[PDB]
């Protein structure tokens, strides 16, 4: 069983890739080829983004996938098979690349922004969520202190409505 | 590092003209044609309610635009065109 | 918005992502309410009877590109997801013949009258191109349906295809 | 279906000659007719009848023969109106 | 030159989802080809559904068809032969005669669907036809250039009047008649065959003129629909 | 953000609501302020079955004669109406 089901939407392919590669070690090995592939796609503005279009022919889709894999052994591992399978199954998997990254984080990294009344963009890369959270929050407050602005606490709206409606 | 450049230029090439010099921005690639409908990927400059030359000798109207394909109703018989033209 | 999403719809789910050895055997992905999807049978003849490994047969009316769907001609409680499916490779065959009469058999040919087995000229395909235009002459032989008005006003002849519509 | 509707159109269009026969641009009218939902035979008949009364002088006819598919139909009344303007 | 062929991938209902290869996507209404153990399977492409897969609802039985069987396009629309050679024959929707009457080779086997007459090719006239029945001889003339309709439910047998009209007209016709059996009951088909042959209209060995083509009513609906298309094509020729 | 109330939809209910017009879940809308509660139960309660149910042994009055002595409206009489 994967760390948590990603609720589909072309995330089925990524979920299956995570499960199969988790049968093997294929964890950093899987994510590394994916990161290289995504970087390569970004490295070609066109022919790698316009290549992520439905209009690409089946021969064209297989050829584009093969050419992307042609960047030496940057397409090493089961990611090659997944890319070829998608080449006819579903053309667009950049979101599937991000989902593979999400699965990798779920396997190893975890963590997401808390929120509540803060709009901060931090991270807490630790399995536990009962110790490091406070340290991460205080650090991100005392270091950087970027645009975490929710404008104001919604309780202002709460009190305003509460008083304004008897 | 010539391999990445060669691969990218080959990928951009061998594509006839769909992504070679056109990118389907001014002309269009017809994904499918139901009856007079023409779900077309391309024509990234055609406005709503557009008369378009479907390159099959039959004109038609682009009377709706969507996320990734434009449904350009055709002003002629369906067989008169073909998918992918 | 740089583009659209990753996709719109799907057809297949399971994650082997490898070669297809399910050309004679099937995978029952979706099964229920008397209709079952099957993964496998790459080139099955349409409307071929197919046997589910649990013990219930089936005919395959649906052969959609991804998975082919086969009707589960029985109580569906025996079928289950992932159960093997064997291709019987034939159109619906029922042993029917001159020895069939005088009993009650299931429309699957099996004699269920309870008064013993059935011996018949053999099993014949139940859906075949009917006698067309050539080997037939106009129905000349009468059929006397006994009821006076039936025989008289609206006589249904011998060999014909009359119908008795009614409430 | 046609409770004289086609006939009424023929009559009104033809009677226009009563006034267009003169020369007064104040009252002379350049009438036209759109052809939504008509078999080509009906249009042929109306054209023949008009020419018989010598109405090929100042009348026009937007032609959507029932052969034409949905695009020609759903744009023919509007294009006719544009000619009218 | 190159024989375009594809892989017929999915069979749903009576429709076969004929995928195709690059540039091999057959056009809609084009004549496909499917060779089967039972013989020829006739499928007419439908809405070309993208993904290089053009839909098709076949003109023959959906049974026995095996997924992935190759289907090669005929290069144009569905076709039946055209010419006086068709006379005296029962042309099927696929075009393979069902009477076992052997191939009557004609000049051309034109595609079923085509253009109609232009308004510069559509004329009109007031002519009356000798229908030989005093009912249609007096109370309603039949038009030599205009449609002549009819009505009446089962048991009124208007087809009998049709055959009679064909015979009487042909008896004084400088041009050959034509028919189109849009989905008639098969027994009525054979009876029509016998009455047309023995009346002298369908001269089995002579030079007949009333080429009866029947849709046969016992097929998946596509053949039945396109049968009238075939008959109109024949009369147009 | 979507905040989970953590409770099935429950309505402010109790004898105090007397004379007060309450919104969907029970938000007062006339402008009379709070109305006390004798329980806030979920909006979809399971009705009493057979044993906890009983006959219509106590009658009542529909007020308007309104064909009411003709067809009564008794204890639990689930009557219906219709009109344009």
């Amino acid at each position: 069983p994967p760390p948590v089901r990603l609720f589909g939407v072309e995330g089925t392919y990524a979920t299956a890739l995570y499960q199969a590669a988790a049968k093997n070690s294929s964890i950093d090995a899987a994510f590394q080829s994916l990161q290289k592939v995504e970087s390569t796609v970004k490295k070609n503005p066109k022919l790698g983004h316009l290549l992520l279009n439905p209009a690409l022919s089946l021969k064209d889709r297989n050829s584009v996938i093969d050419a992307i894999v042609e960047t030496h052994k940057n397409l090493d591992g089961y990611v090659v098979n997944l890319l070829k399978v998608l080449s006819e199954n579903n053309r667009l998997g950049c979101f599937e690349k991000i989902a593979s990254d999400f699965g990798v984080l779920n396997d190893a990294h975890n963590g997401l922004l808390k929120g509540t009344v803060t709009s901060a963009e931090p991270l807490d890369p630790k399995s536990f969520k009962r110790i490091e959270k406070a340290l991460s929050a205080s650090k991100l407050v005392g270091q950087g202190k970027s645009l975490k602005l929710e404008n104001v606490v919604k309780p202002e709206i709460k009190g305003g409505l509460i008083v304004e409606l008897g | 590092k010539a391999q990445p450049t060669e691969v990218s230029s080959i990928l951009e090439e061998r594509i006839k003209g769909v992504s070679d010099e056109a990118n389907l921005n001014e002309t269009g690639r017809v994904l499918a044609v139901g009856d007079g409908i023409a779900r077309v990927f391309g024509l990234n400059n055609i406005q709503a309610e557009e008369l378009v030359e479907f390159s099959s000798g039959v004109k038609g109207m682009a009377l709706n635009l969507e996320p990734g394909q434009v449904g350009i109703v055709l002003f002629g018989s369906d067989r008169l065109v073909k998918e992918g033209e | 918005q740089p583009t659209e999403v990753s996709s719109i719809l799907e057809e297949r789910i399971k994650g082997v992502s490898d070669e297809a050895n399910l050309n004679e055997t099937g995978r029952v992905l979706a099964v229920g309410d008397g209709i079952a999807r099957v993964f496998g049978l790459n080139n099955i003849q349409a409307e071929e009877l197919v046997e589910f490994s649990s013990g219930v047969k089936g005919m395959a009316l649906n052969l959609e590109p991804g998975q082919v769907g086969i009707v589960l001609f029985g109580s569906d409680r025996l079928v289950k997801e992932g159960e093997l499916v064997k291709r019987t490779g034939n159109i619906v065959d029922v042993p029917v013949g001159p020895g069939l009469l005088g009993r009650v058999v299931d429309a699957l040919g099996n004699p269920i009258d309870g008064k013993g087995p059935i011996d018949a000229a053999g099993r014949s395909r139940a859906q075949v191109k009917a006698p067309g235009i050539l080997p037939r002459r106009s129905v000349h032989e009468p059929v006397q349906t006994g009821l006076k008005a039936v025989d008289a006003l609206v006589p249904i002849g011998r060999g014909q295809r009359e119908l008795i519509i009614g409430d | 279906r046609q409770t004289g509707k086609t006939a009424v159109a023929l009559d009104t269009i033809l009677n226009q000659k009563r006034w267009n026969n003169g020369s007064d641009e104040s009252k002379k009218l350049y009438c036209v007719y759109v052809a939504v939902g008509q078999k080509r035979s009906t249009v042929a008949q109306l054209v023949q009848t008009l020419e018989q009364h010598d109405a090929m002088k100042y009348s026009i006819i937007v032609a959507a023969t029932a052969s034409e598919a949905a695009p020609l139909q759903y744009l023919a009344p509007f294009t006719a109106a544009s000619i009218g303007e | 030159s190159t024989p375009i062929t594809g892989k017929v991938t999915a069979v749903i209902g009576a429709i076969v989802d004929v995928h195709f290869e690059q540039s091999e996507l057959p056009a809609i209404l084009n004549a496909l080809e499917i060779k089967t153990p039972q013989g020829k399977l006739v499928l007419e492409v439908a809405q070309h559904l993208g993904e290089n897969t053009v839909r098709t609802i076949a003109m023959d039985g959906t049974e026995g068809l095996v997924r992935g069987e190759k289907v090669l396009d005929t290069g144009g629309p569905i076709s039946v032969p055209v010419g006086r050679e068709t006379l005296g024959r029962i042309i099927n929707v696929i075009g393979e005669p069902i009477d076992e009457r052997g191939p009557i080779k004609s000049k051309l086997r034109k595609p079923i669907h085509a253009d109609p007459p232009s308004f510069a090719e559509q004329s009109t006239s007031a002519e009356i036809l000798e229908t030989g029945i005093k009912v249609v001889d007096l109370l309603a003339p039949y038009a030599r250039g205009g449609k002549i309709g009819l009505f009446g439910g089962a048991g009124v047998g208007k087809t009998v009047f049709i055959q009679e009209l064909i015979n009487n007209i042909a008896k004084a016709h400088g041009g050959f008649s034509v028919f189109t059996g849009v989905g008639e009951r098969t027994r009525e088909g054979n009876d029509l065959y016998r009455e047309m042959k023995e009346t002298g209209v369908i001269n089995l060995e002579g030079e007949s003129k009333v080429a009866l083509v029947f849709g046969q009513m016992n097929e998946p609906p596509g053949a039945r629909a396109r049968v009238a298309l075939t008959g109109l094509t024949i009369a147009e020729y």
